[PDB]
């Protein structure tokens, strides 16, 4: 270690580097040969205060020792007292009094400072009784006592456990000698009560010191705020502010920051709104940090409603919010689902001048990832682009799970390739967005390539990779293997989750076996987890496959009741027909609209999960209508395109059940046409397979591209055909569109 | 760096036993710095200066 | 219809097209991104042309040398020296003749008063082996002169 | 860029490593391309439905000047082949004529490969 160039003298900084350099056995006197008188008492002094920094005691020691025998370079009254804490600091306590007790034998008088390092050093070691001996001893020999050389004693008592009565005495004895008192000293007096517990006594430190005109700081009323809310009674806090400020003392906004704050760690919310009416009645102007904490109280209980009057008001008071009051708004909106609200807060926030930072890019990232708003990413990720702002790894995943939703794999990609342009490696969150957007859409060649990149990797897998795998070898209609990577995952290790139960499932009842089915249904609801929609939807599903109805009997029976949640209770109902009336479908309406919070990687799955129950139930009106009120919803952003050149339907990420009901829905749509002249688009296609399948005749048997196309050969005859170039689209050209309600929709 | 320039000298005794190319020495030798001296000696002084032929920035040569 | 909206300055348009063509199972060649690389460079987009030419590489299609002259016009119109220096670079790897891109860059730099850039690209370009036209050459020279610049 | 013809209109030259094997790119190409009337807007996209009729009717321009001409250049290629009694500026003459036919014919075989390839 070398001293830094130019922080001290040359000859100075010789000395230190030569001692470093020295050999332990080697001559001290020899170094000092040359540097002597060269360097006065005060260069030997930073060269102690050089040594002790490092920790070097040792060195320090030996030439404390030699310069004692020498007169040229007799130590002084500031070398004795930086030594001396040089070796308290180290627990070397005897080496410590050995050398205070020099003093009288070097013709040195003891001095306050010397002291002060002595008491320090005996106090960081837990031995306050001896710095209590040394602050007596200063009385006997007529040394006046400086407030750092009381502070240190004060202090020391605190570590050592001495009892808050001595620490009262210790105070009453400083204002007794004739020193002003500090609040330092009351900041311990209050840090004690804090510590022990005690209100009533850390309420009489603070009605002390105001009797005596000193302004309280911060630290005072953040300690008032831990002896209250240990005893649970921070309205006294209120009381303690009410009360100076009809005295003329009025209380700072930080008093109330560390109060209110405190309200929020113990949820009370009737507290916080009385503590800033009482707050408004001072007359004090509120501050960005007040803004924060009322909002992430408010935030965090569910008042959406309440946050949204709450900004207003603070927007309205004269006080423009900070970029972190947006950023908590911005949590909870995300949370609360309110995605479209962020996007306009963004909107709101430009045109107020207001620049944004990561946290707030990667919060709106992250809630339109989740809700599916690949647009709202997209256009942020091009605005932080275009301000010269590296994007970060997570703000990268979400716009990646944000393309993923909306099927458009493309831009996902594209912004994965990207990652690694600008140095933003991925991450497993990355990896896990990726799976999950290529098995929703049954993409297993990407899946078992992304497989093969995170081996290569060397990162562990989770259970996330392993029913990533399972589901999208199950929406890919290769069942074997789907059971073959199950059984190797419960081969290695880990516990299946309720997910992966759900996945193996919904692969069995896909693939025509009900017996599985019923064993796994029966295993899974014993262990008393509240079935979910899925197992149940699933269940109606597969006994309406073998026409079973005397099971779906059985089952709607429990399920009408379901005394636990109301979801059950709405969709047994409403696939009856009980709801179907429009004052009784608003209460179904209601209850989508809750479920369309937790994410449309839920959505999608809930919806082919009833809309196959709907379908294989016989209640086909009701899986259209379901279908319809969906799509305005947001799920399925890919499922419908009209345009000019292509009318599209897209089923690569819909299960059996629900592309039927798709089907049969934009073919009678497609009837609806040719009967007015408004013209016809020249290709109507079915996206049944999407990926690299497409340029291979494996997805020439998958079960989505057969099933498509016996729906259409069997209800429209052989009019939709294979395309000549693609092996996952059925085509039909206009002018087999010229010769084509086609498909009847009825309630069993 | 035959005869006097010191600087150079030492530079071609290094190269030449690693066989790494000799540079130009670009800058005087010490019979033109001993005359500058005696010159000054005379109360006269002699300066070299290099015109850029890019920019027109006059540089003083180190003599 | 794609060729159509991309000369009308549609971008989101021909976007819109790509799509119709993802779903009726034609694949986007190389032509498709030129006009989509064509439709953002027009309104000067640049980042939009740059996530273009992103999307044609990693859909695997090998970009035309149109699409890489109209990418290093818009750098040199927009100024961006370094971002033409890349596309360069990229046009050199890909087994393409970067001598007329070279000078519609360095020109562009030129027309849009950028004389520091275009001194430098158009030196990396004549130090590299190119040679440009007699018309740059008594331009370059002229505008240096005028400047006051006489080392470049 | 279908046919790979780079550099400045008095250097045209085709590349020969893009073509791989194309020996339909020669010097009657880069002629047809400093001869054919082209229309140039810096980065402006050409609409293939304009460009299948301009190419229609140069074709229609390029069969009017063949039919002008009283034979034709296999005919005349058979013409030299039976040739034993005649000059060499005969042959030559021969040549010159066959040689403007297969010009022509090539900018027809060019044009249809460009129309093919502009999608």
């Amino acid at each position: 270690v070398s001293v830094e160039k130019g922080k001290y003298s040359y000859d100075v900084e010789s000395l230190i580097n030569k001692l470093s350099s020295l050999p332990p056995r080697g001559s001290i006197a020899r170094c000092l040969d040359i540097f002597k008188n060269k360097l006065s008492l005060n260069d030997f002094a930073l060269v102690f205060k050089e040594f002790a920094g490092r920790g070097d005691w040792q060195r320090s020691l030996r030439l404390f020792k030699y310069m004692q025998r020498q007169i040229w370079c007799k130590p002084n009254e500031h070398i004795y007292t930086i030594m001396i804490s040089l070796l308290g600091r180290e627990g070397l306590l005897d080496k410590c009094l050995e050398v205070f007790e020099e003093m009288p034998s070097q013709g040195v008088a003891r001095s306050v400072f010397s002291y002060t390092a002595l008491i320090n050093a005996y106090g960081r070691n837990g031995r306050y009784e001896t710095s209590l001996e040394l602050l007596d001893r200063m009385k006997s020999e007529k040394i006046s006592p400086s407030i750092l050389t009381y502070n240190t004693v004060i202090n020391a008592c605190a570590r050592g456990g001495l009892d808050w009565e001595g620490l009262l005495g210790l105070f009453a004895e400083m204002r007794h000698e004739g020193i002003q008192p500090d609040i330092v000293t009351y900041n311990t007096l209050l840090s004690a009560c804090a510590i022990r517990g005690l209100g009533d006594e850390a309420e009489m430190v603070f009605r002390t010191m105001n009797d005596g005109g000193i302004v309280p700081d911060l630290t005072t009323y953040s300690h008032l705020v831990e002896t209250f809310g240990k005893l649970g009674r921070l309205e006294k806090v209120s009381d303690l502010l009410s009360e100076m400020a009809s005295g003329g003392s009025l209380p700072d906004i930080t008093s109330y920051n560390v109060l209110l704050e405190a309200y929020a760690k113990s949820g009370s919310i009737k507290e916080a709104m009385g503590v800033f009416h009482q707050m408004q009645a001072a007359g004090c102007s509120p501050n960005a940090n007040t803004y924060s904490v009322l909002l992430n109280l408010f935030g965090q209980n569910g008042r959406y409603d309440d946050v949204r009057q709450l900004f207003l008001e603070m927007k309205s008071s004269n006080t423009d919010p900070d970029a972190a009051t947006y950023n908590i708004l911005i949590d909870v909106f995300g949370e609360g689902g309110y995605f479209k609200e962020v996007v306009t807060l963004f909107h709101d926030m430009v045109e107020e001048n207001i620049e944004p930072d990561m946290e707030t890019y990667e919060g709106i990232i992250f809630a339109c990832g989740k809700g599916g708003l690949h647009e709202d990413a997209r256009k942020i990720l091009q605005y932080m682009t275009a301000k010269d702002v590296v994007p970060s790894s997570k703000a990268y995943t979400g716009v990646i799970e944000a393309f993923g939703q909306a099927a458009l794999y493309e831009e996902a990609l594209v912004a994965f390739n990207t990652m690694h342009e600008v140095g933003s490696n991925p991450s497993i969150e990355t990896f896990h967005s990726l799976l999950y957007s290529f098995a929703r859409g049954g993409l297993f060649k990407e899946s078992e390539v992304i497989l093969s990149r995170l081996v290569n990797s060397g990162i562990p897998r989770n259970r996330d990779t392993f029913n990533a795998t399972i589901e999208a070898y199950k929406q890919g209609g290769k069942f074997e293997e789907a059971v073959k990577t199950y059984v190797d995952m419960e081969k290695s290790r880990c516990d299946p989750d309720e997910r992966t139960l759900e996945a193996v499932l919904s692969v069995y009842s896909c693939a025509r076996l009900v017996d599985e089915c019923r064993e796994q249904f029966e295993e899974m609801k014993a262990s008393d987890i509240l079935p979910s929609i899925m197992c149940y939807c699933m269940m109606l599903s597969v006994y309406g496959k073998t026409e079973s109805w005397d099971d779906v009997n059985e089952l709607l029976e429990e399920m009408l009741s379901n005394r636990v949640s109301n979801i059950h209770q709405v969709i047994g109902q409403m696939i009856k027909g009980n709801y179907d009336d429009d004052s009784n479908w608003q209460i179904v309406e209601y209850v989508l609209d809750k479920l369309n919070s937790e994410g449309c990687g839920l959505g999608i799955r809930f919806y082919n999960a009833l809309l196959d129950a709907l379908w294989w139930l016989g209640q086909k009106e009701r899986a259209a209508r379901v279908l319809n009120e969906a799509t305005k919803r947001g799920i399925f952003p890919e499922l419908f395109r009209k345009n000019k050149l292509v009318w599209s339907v897209d089923v690569h990420r819909m299960s059996e059940g629900g592309m039927y009901t798709a089907l049969s829905v934009w073919l009678n749509d497609l009837s609806d046409i040719l009967v007015k002249g408004q013209d016809l688009p020249q290709l109507a296609v079915v996206v049944s397979v999407r990926g690299q399948l497409e340029k291979s005749s494996a997805a020439r048997e998958s079960p989505i591209t057969r099933a498509a196309f016996s729906f259409l050969q069997d209800h429209v005859s052989s009019s939709f055909s294979f395309t000549g170039w693609n092996g996952g689209r059925i085509m039909c050209q206009r002018s087999q569109l010229k010769q084509l309600n086609i498909v009847a929709l009825t309630n069993s | 760096y035959k005869s006097d320039h010191i600087r150079a000298r030492q530079e071609v005794l290094g190269t030449t036993i690693i066989g790494g190319t000799i540079p130009k020495p670009e800058d005087a030798p010490e019979s033109f710095r001993l005359l500058v001296r005696e010159l000054r000696s005379l109360a006269l002084e002699l300066n070299h200066f290099l015109v850029s032929e890019k920019n027109f920035q006059i540089n003083r040569k180190e003599v | 219809e794609l060729m159509e909206r991309a000369r009308n300055r549609d971008p989101s348009g021909v976007s819109e097209v790509i799509y119709d063509m993802i779903a009726a199972g034609l694949s986007p060649g190389p032509r498709s991104f030129h006009g989509l690389v064509v439709a953002h460079a027009l309104n000067g987009d640049e980042q939009g042309a740059m996530h273009s030419l992103r999307k044609e590489l990693g859909a695997g299609q090998r970009p035309l040398p149109e699409t890489m002259i109209a990418l290093v016009r818009l750098s040199g119109s927009k100024g961006n020296a370094q971002r033409g220096l890349e596309l360069l670079a990229a046009m050199e790897k890909l087994n393409y003749d970067i001598r007329q891109a070279w000078l519609i860059l360095v020109e562009e730099l030129v027309r849009t008063n950028h004389l520091e850039e275009a001194n430098k690209v158009f030196l990396k370009g004549a130090r590299g082996g190119m040679r440009a036209t007699d018309q740059l050459y008594d331009l370059m020279i002229e505008e240096d002169c005028k400047a006051g610049d006489h080392s470049n | 860029s279908v046919f790979n013809i780079f550099g400045l209109p008095e250097e045209y030259y085709h590349d020969s490593e893009l073509s791989g094997d194309d020996s339909f790119v020669d010097g009657a190409v880069i002629a047809a391309a400093r001869t054919l009337p082209t229309w140039s807007d810096i980065d402006l996209p050409p609409i293939p439905s304009a460009e299948r009729k301009a190419v229609k009717e140069l074709q229609d321009e390029c069969r009017k000047m063949l039919a002008e001409y009283p034979t034709t250049s296999e005919q005349d290629q058979k013409l030299l082949d039976s040739l034993s009694e005649a000059r060499t500026t005969f042959a030559t003459a021969v040549k010159y004529r066959m040689h403007r036919k297969m010009f022509i014919g090539k900018i027809i075989k060019a044009l249809d490969i460009y129309q093919e390839r502009l999608l």
